[PDB]
């Protein structure tokens, strides 16, 4: 399971899609609803 | 150009705010009117519907997800959520 910037407040980090780089299992981007990747 | 385009832009800004104001008012009114009044998880009202289609009459039936989406929308868009909604939203979490 937790990405939250300034937890316990107006922080609801939801995303619509995620992509992962073939380069490395631990690199990926979250398509946040906020709009800023 | 500026005259026309600016007048249009201002109208667009007004459009958004008007739609928002209505949204906010209706949510605050609905909560204060008929949802703050001890909404409970009433059991299935079977006898009312003589078809075995037990009507689980609960104010929270739809409202739970509506409130969660409502606060998500306002938060993402950089709007202030009046306390009244934040309070019932935290309650909604417990029911969920």
């Amino acid at each position: 399971t937790k990405l939250k910037k300034h937890p316990r407040g107006e922080t609801e980090v939801g995303a619509t899609a995620v992509a992962f780089s073939s380069f490395d299992p631990r690199l990926f981007i979250l398509g946040t609803e906020g709009g800023f990747p | 150009f500026h005259q026309s385009a600016k007048d249009l832009l201002d109208q667009l800004k007004l459009y958004e705010q008007e739609q928002f104001d209505d949204w906010s008012r209706d949510i605050q009114s609905g909560l204060s009117d008929s949802r703050s009044g001890l909404c409970i998880e009433a059991s299935s009202r079977i006898m009312e519907l003589d078809s075995n289609d037990g009507l689980l009459k609960v104010h929270y039936s739809d409202r739970l997800v509506i409130l969660l989406r409502e606060v998500r929308q306002l938060s993402a868009l950089g709007f202030v959520i009046p306390a009244k909604i934040q309070q019932v939203a935290n309650i909604a979490q417990k029911f969920c």
